[PDB]
RNA sequence: GAUUGACAUUCUUGAUUUUGUGGGUGGUGGUGCAUUGAUGCCCUUGUUCUGGGCCCGCGCGCUACACUGA
């Protein structure tokens, strides 16, 4: 995330020109787009949807989140990206 | 799997308080903080004025 | 690796999705479908909220480069909406990765209708009429994809018939409304796996089926 | 900042366009109050004060004197596919299958064609059902109370004796059933309501009296509609009552003699008939 | 329902007064 | 004269918004200098309110005279003006509801703005909006027929027979006055009309379906000259059509 | 929920509200 | 447990502190969504969905 | 006497029209062809006035969340 002003915009490829060179590093691997689309499939993959699963996702820095298989997430990238920070500041979200 | 949908706030800031449901007490409970906020820093600043 | 269809002698793979929505909107503004930025014209036109969605596609585009036979290349898929537009792919295609910029690629749909490679001579996607059956021939079995038959598993339905020219799938890509599944070309249906699936993986099913009967 | 800036230009071209009509307002308002009453003594004290229409003339005297097939062939396909899917959807369809619940009246028409019993007195009334439905442009449910009692009328024509022309008897008739689904194709919406009434009427005697008191009027009402009827829908209105009627029928009473067992005989072929398709 | 933000407005901007007299910059 | 505050009623009334019919102008049909005094106010007042109220009152107040006197100067030449600044050649909403409110009058508005279409150069899209504007109605019937057979036998233009196409192709009752101006029509389209301008699809699309459900009391032997008229103009797109399209006409 | 998610609007209910009001 | 990256270039060293058996899919380019999901499919097969 | 602007319920015109049946539902176009030559495809039914998000954080105690339960 980056809080610029204004509130958090993410840390996509595309979302903007130069915020990963701002930030200091590179726009070749602001991927976050392949997590998304990897982790819906897994969440609605038939094996998730019999339930023996539990997905731990992480970062690069050293945080651990892990999803519940019954993790109806977003379809859309865009309500994904207002999910993420909610999850990456309040750390815990409801049903 | 019974499957449930997470309840989260568009364009969520931590910084702002969160969307309020009831517009009757979403005043009074933005005023009884903004008073509780105020009353510190008038006491604290008529006590450094008395110092 | 190289496939086109008239490609008649050994067994091909076609993915044919059924039913979607993609005509862009112009307000000199200059958009395509969706469900997130712009909506209050979609409501106001009367149209359904859930079915404009090119991310049925777009999370599709796994059949393009799925398959691990790309050393002979066997699939290629089409798309289908209420305009009619067809698409036919490269098994080793260049795909716009992400929504942006297939998004930005609706030329494509509305007036271009006719990309080419670095070479400026391969048509990587091709708009050519309906039917399928101009360019597949009569020899491919026939199922579509449905919520309502028992299943069998893509290993058993290919390893079943041996040296047939080509298999073909019909997928649905809506919120819910009954498809035009076996009218067309179609007769039999094949039931989805026991729970409810989605579009994206009932191609994965599909295809890591097929690829695991065909051994890769 | 830009869309800001341009933003207040389009509120001050409203305000302006605002002002302007305000202006414009009061200013027309104070010169029509101070201009007309003398505008009008001016333009009063100053003096002042056909080929189409013949050719209009002579073509309405000649117009009062005297006073392709593809689309309609394929048509009816699409009426038959449409009448095919609806059938479907009506045997495992539309009613939703819940709910858990644990210009006369019958006589007038007759009194009209009351010279004949079925040639003469059908072909009289069908010439007034002409004249009404030309004629009727205020009041169709008032001929839809007019079809529903020529219904009522032809059933209890359709029934009584045979002694009469038997063969020519069963033309008339079998021709009066094609006239009649024809006309119940086009008009249903109280043919349900005295489709009711009938089976009221029959449940009131069926009470009143075991088969004494029932007359053969129940043989061609149930085979008017199981003819006309598409009867291969789950639920309606008009047949499943009447199922559960012939139901009681064929398994209430003791059929003490052959009347009531050739009843129950024809009744057996005639629910053949009904869901031979279902 | 309205007496608690009335009596809240006018302490607020009693407290305001207060603040007021002085400079006070906030 | 006036009461010389109507070049101040012409100022605001060029561009008003909204309002209706004032003092003035709700009597001043029942006035009596009124000619004179429109002309001297130089109706530039086309603000839409105010044009659609104007033609709504003075077609309430037209006759033949009244239409000789305050139709035919200046309206024609506003619309070629306005077609001219415009790159389509399109008409405004207060000209369309101006037409909606002012074809009421049966025979003084035919010879108001659709006799006089063909004085100085009529044109194609302005006469299809026009047939458009002045069909999007109800039509009186023998007047409608008088002008059918008055624009006819008057001579050809090709914006003036786009309007006859659509008056023909109205799916409207027929007289004998139509009968016989088909006559003359046919005996006009010999080798003529028919020698000095081809005439494809476009202008025979009154040509092409002519008699669907038009005649039924008179006979077919005009129909068989038709017929002789099709057959000697040789086509690939119309002839068989001709006969499932022209044989309504019973006896 | 099968195959889609949910749906909500920005303060535009609000604003409709205050025009209610 | 699958350590599945997410990575668009480089090196899957990231738990090179437990994990042993260095398995894919195969030795084409394929999608990390691919991936996973020709492991869950493989994991259907074996435990019978 | 069917009905039109009405000295805001009023006399002032008048065949322009009243309750229902259909079919044309909608051509004032964008578009491939000389500047106007049905050439593929799409859609139907312009207007009186009207619109703003923004430069509390830290942490000390106290308290709730756990069958060690009530």
């Amino acid at each position: 995330t980056h809080k610029i002003s204004d509130k958090y915009v993410l840390l996509n490829c595309d979302d903007h020109q130069g915020l990963l060179k701002k930030m200091g590093r590179d726009i070749s691997e602001a991927r976050p787009d392949i997590t998304h689309q990897c982790l819906l499939t897994l969440l609605d993959s038939p094996i998730n949807k019999a339930g023996k699963l539990q997905v731990y996702i992480q970062t690069s820095r050293g945080i651990l989140i892990e999803v519940n298989p019954t993790v109806r997430i977003p379809r859309t990238f865009k309500r994904f990206s207002g999910l993420m920070v909610q999850l990456l500041h309040k750390l815990s979200i409801r049903s | 799997i019974p499957t449930h949908a997470p309840k989260y706030e568009e364009n969520f800031n931590p910084d702002k308080k969160s969307y309020d449901p009831d517009r009757t007490r979403s005043e009074i409970n933005k005023m009884k903080a903004q008073l509780k906020k105020e009353r510190k820093f008038t006491m604290k600043e008529i006590r450094k004025d008395a110092k | 690796p190289v496939l086109t269809s008239k490609d008649k002698i050994t067994k091909r793979m076609i993915v044919v999705l059924a039913m979607a929505s993609l005509e862009t909107h112009k307000i000199d503004k200059y958009v395509l479908l969706n469900c997130d930025d712009h909506q209050g014209l979609l409501k106001k036109m009367g149209r359904d909220i859930s079915e404009a969605r090119p991310d049925i596609t777009h999370q599709c585009l796994l059949t393009l480069l799925d398959s691990p036979i790309n050393k002979a290349g066997k699939l290629q898929v089409y798309i289908q909406t209420s305009r009619g537009i067809l698409i036919e792919v490269n098994p080793t295609v260049r795909i716009p990765r992400t929504f942006k910029r297939f998004s930005g690629l609706m030329v494509q749909l509305l007036h271009k209708l006719s990309i080419r490679s670095v070479n400026s001579e391969e048509k990587l996607l091709k708009v050519i009429k309906n039917p399928i059956t101009d360019h597949l021939p009569t020899k491919c079995r026939k199922v579509t994809l449905s919520f309502d038959a028992p299943v069998i598993r893509v290993q058993d339905y290919i390893e079943k018939l041996d040296d047939d020219e080509s298999i073909c799938v019909f997928v649905g890509a809506m919120a819910r409304g009954k498809d035009n599944f076996a009218d067309e070309y179609v007769d039999e249906k094949v039931g989805l796996s026991n729970y409810p699936l989605s579009a994206s993986v009932a191609c994965s099913k599909f295809c890591h089926g097929a690829e695991d009967a065909w051994n890769i | 900042k830009k869309t800001k800036a341009e933003v207040m230009k389009e509120v001050i071209a409203k305000s302006k366009f605002y002002k302007q009509e305000r202006q414009k307002a009061q200013g027309i308002m104070e010169d029509q109050i101070d201009n007309l009453d003398d505008n009008f003594e001016d333009v009063m004290s100053e003096l002042m004060m056909t080929d189409l229409d013949k050719e209009y003339d002579i073509k309405v005297k000649e117009l009062q004197l005297d006073k392709k097939k593809r689309e309609l062939e394929q048509q009816r396909l699409d009426r038959m596919n449409g009448m095919i899917e609806l059938e479907e959807g009506e045997e495992r369809g539309v009613e939703d299958l819940d709910d858990g619940f644990w210009r006369t009246h019958d006589a007038l028409l007759d009194q009209v064609k009351k010279l004949d019993l079925d040639d003469h007195p059908k072909i009289v009334k069908n010439i007034i059902k002409a004249y009404q439905p030309k004629l009727a442009e205020g009041n169709k449910e008032k001929l839809g109370k007019f079809t529903a009692v020529l219904l009522r009328h032809i059933i209890f024509l359709s029934n009584q004796n045979y002694l009469k022309n038997v063969q020519s008897f069963k033309r008339t008739q079998n021709a009066l059933i094609s006239i009649l689904k024809s006309l119940s194709e086009k008009y249903n919406r109280e043919l349900s309501e005295e489709c009711r009434d009938y089976i009221n009427e029959m449940q009131a005697r069926y009470k009143k009296n075991h088969f004494d008191a029932l007359s053969n009027g129940d043989l061609v009402f149930f085979s008017i509609i199981g003819i006309l009827f598409s009867t291969s829908d789950q639920y309606h209105l008009v047949i499943t009552p009447a199922l559960i009627l012939m139901s009681q029928f064929l398994e209430q009473i003791k059929f003490n003699s052959l009347k009531r067992i050739a009843f129950g005989a024809v009744l057996v072929r005639i629910v053949s008939q009904y869901q031979r398709i279902s | 329902h309205t007496l608690a933000n009335n009596v809240e407005s006018k302490l607020r901007d009693d407290l305001e007064r207060l603040k007021k007299i002085r400079a006070h910059r906030g | 004269k006036v009461i010389k505050a109507y070049t101040t009623v012409g100022s605001i009334l060029k561009t008003w918004t909204h309002g209706k019919l004032p003092k003035l102008f709700k009597v001043i049909p029942s006035l009596r200098n009124w000619q004179d005094v429109i002309y001297v106010t130089n109706p530039e007042e086309w603000s839409p309110h105010v044009v659609y109220e104007a033609t709504k009152l003075f077609v309430s107040n037209l006759t033949a005279k009244e239409s000789q006197k305050f139709i035919n100067l200046i309206l024609l030449e506003r619309f070629r003006d306005n077609i001219e600044t415009s790159e389509d050649h399109s008409l405004n909403y207060h000209i369309y509801r101006a037409v909606k409110k002012s074809l009421y009058k049966p025979s003084a508005f035919f010879k108001g703005f659709l006799f006089p279409l063909v004085e100085t150069g009529c044109n194609v899209r302005e006469a299809t909006i026009a047939g458009s504007v002045l069909a999007k109605v109800s039509v009186p019937a023998l007047h409608s027929s008088a002008a059918l057979s008055y624009l006819l036998r008057l001579p050809f233009s090709p914006p003036t027979t786009v309007f006859i196409k659509i008056l023909l192709d109205k799916k409207y009752a027929l007289p004998y006055q139509t009968v016989d101006d088909c006559v003359y029509y046919f005996m006009r389209f010999r080798i003529g009309e028919d020698a000095t301008r081809v005439l494809p699809v476009i202008w025979h699309k009154a040509f092409l379906t002519f008699a669907q459900r038009y005649k039924n009391d008179i006979t077919q032997d005009q129909r068989d000259f038709l017929l002789e008229t099709v057959r000697q103009r040789g086509h690939k797109d119309i002839g068989p059509e001709i006969r499932r399209e022209l044989l309504a006409g019973a006896s | 929920t099968d195959r889609f998610k949910g749906d909500d609007d920005i303060p535009y209910k609000e604003r409709l509200f205050e025009r209610q009001q």
